[PDB]
């Protein structure tokens, strides 16, 4: 929930670390077209 | 590798990705009922996860 988007050029970066990452507001949240993994099951992402 | 593969690709050889739980030895799974990942029902053939 960024108002505003980085360019690709220049794509932006935050680093997240030293708290707790809840997926099942990124997981079940269908508003998204597409989420996809590539060495991980994403149901799988709350167990790592 | 040259008694069935096909330029384009031998698409009859399928395999199963999505299971609910890991099989019994020995058994056998020729199911095509459309898997849920996410906590959503899903009724039909395909859907959002
Ligand atoms: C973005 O903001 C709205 C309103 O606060 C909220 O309903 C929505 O869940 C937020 N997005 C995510 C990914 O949680």
């Amino acid at each position: 929930n960024a108002t505003r988007f980085a360019s690709v050029y220049a794509w932006n970066r935050k680093r997240i670390s030293n708290c707790v990452a809840d997926y099942s507001v990124l997981y079940n949240s269908a508003s998204f077209s597409t989420f996809k993994c590539y060495g991980v099951s994403p149901t799988k992402l709350n167990d790592l | 590798n040259n008694l069935d593969s096909k330029v384009g690709g031998n698409y009859n050889y399928l395999y199963r990705l999505f299971r609910k739980s890991n099989l019994k030895p020995f058994e056998r799974d020729i199911s095509t009922e459309i898997y849920q990942a996410g906590s959503t029902p899903c009724n039909g053939v395909e859907g959002f996860n």
